[PDB]
């Protein structure tokens, strides 16, 4: 078979403001075998409350899941996420902009 | 318009860790209504969608014992396909399957498909005669000439031209879809020395189908702009960006464009400070 490597985008919900709550996305796309370890991390620190959608995959036989976690942004706080997957020699990890 | 009845189906072996586990997703028009999941102790089709409640507890049984068989199928199937493959017993691997109708306008077949992956590769596939198979390797030549013995092709055009259009049919039938227009705006942001970012962004939209395009005196910046793929904001609704880099002092020579079914007509909008 195949190994396909995850894409990840790291994005809110809503236009963060900060101090005001909203929810940090980790999609991931692309990746196949479907086993995939994905953790959100504050300024470093992994986020205990990740909650997970449901996997599916597409056309192309390629799964994807979305990973999210409420937030309350601020001007210096960090988050980024990490995604393990047998395609990757290392752990992947993808840190929010708030610009994109 | 044409709608879609489709199902998903995943089974991926954990030797060691336990038995496969198994999901069917069923799609009405692109948009998940059931779902099977194996990982639990007494596991049940369930709704996904607001509509799908009006069925009884004699639907629901059905569907769940009709799963249940599938899922000791492919348990069965993913210890096949070691055989054919030659490969160990210690490994994880994953059948995936694609079923379903699509009908158009009128209420008349288009396609209908059954198509299976092995591993993430195409393994076989139903033609769309609905008579014959495609082997995409020597392993799948064997479950071809299987079936061909053994009239599944017959049993799969009578599901197909039969069950499933009656069911598509009848289900979501309420035939018209949602459509929630994008809002857009454009950031700004710092490039090194004399050069800015202009992002168009769009917002809230759905379904996901959507164009945002960057003008520069009424030509499309293709080559010079970067673009996200379009991903859910998790309440349903999709985003999307594209930007350019643009000399310092320009930034009105620049105009986005979106184009999504929901607009009246599409959006053209610049960096208003
Ligand atoms: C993967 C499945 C389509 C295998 C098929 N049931 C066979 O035994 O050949």
């Amino acid at each position: 078979g195949i190994q396909k490597t995850p894409q990840i985008q790291v994005y809110s919900r809503h236009p963060p403001e900060n101090g005001k709550p909203n929810i940090l996305n980790c999609y991931v796309t692309q990746f196949h075998p479907p086993h995939i370890e994905i953790q959100m991390l504050k300024n470093g620190k992994k986020i205990p409350k990740v909650e997970m959608s449901d996997m599916s995959f597409s056309k192309d036989w390629s799964f994807y899941i979305l990973a999210h976690t409420e937030f309350t942004p601020t001007e210096t706080d960090t988050y980024a996420c990490r995604v393990k997957h047998d395609s990757m020699a290392e752990p992947k990890t993808v840190y929010w902009d708030r610009d994109m | 318009g044409p709608h879609s009845l489709r199902y998903f189906v995943t089974a991926v072996s954990r030797p060691g860790l336990g038995e496969p586990r198994y999901m069917e997703v069923g799609y009405v028009d692109d948009t998940e209504f059931v779902r099977f999941d194996s990982d639990a102790e007494n596991p049940r089709y369930e709704p996904r969608a607001r509509w799908m409640e009006q069925e009884g507890p004699e639907y629901w049984e059905r569907e769940t014992q009709k799963a249940k068989g599938n899922e000791q199928s492919f348990r069965v199937d993913l210890r096949t396909l070691l055989g054919y493959y030659n490969q160990s017993k210690g490994g994880s691997h994953t059948i995936q399957v694609i079923s379903g109708c699509e009908v158009g306008s009128d209420g008349r077949l288009l396609r209908g498909y059954q198509q299976y992956a092995y591993d993430g590769c195409d393994y076989i596939a139903l033609n769309e005669d609905l008579k014959t198979w495609t082997a995409a390797d020597m392993a799948a030549l064997i479950t071809k000439h299987k079936w061909e013995q053994a009239g599944e092709a017959e049993r799969l055009r009578a599901y197909l031209e039969g069950t499933c259009v009656e069911w598509l049919r009848r289900y979501l039938k309420a035939t018209l879809l949602r459509t929630d227009s994008p809002k857009a705006h454009v950031t700004h942001h710092s490039r090194p020395e004399d050069k800015v970012t202009l992002r168009c962004w769009a917002l809230g939209f759905y379904p996901a189908d959507i164009t945002l395009t960057w003008q520069l005196n009424g030509e499309e910046l293709i080559q010079d702009m970067e673009l996200v793929e379009t991903r859910p904001a998790g309440d349903g609704t999709f985003q999307k960006w594209a930007s350019v880099v643009v000399p310092l002092g320009k930034e009105q020579y620049y105009t986005c464009h979106v184009y999504h079914q929901g607009l009246p007509e599409p959006l053209t909008l610049r960096w208003e400070p």
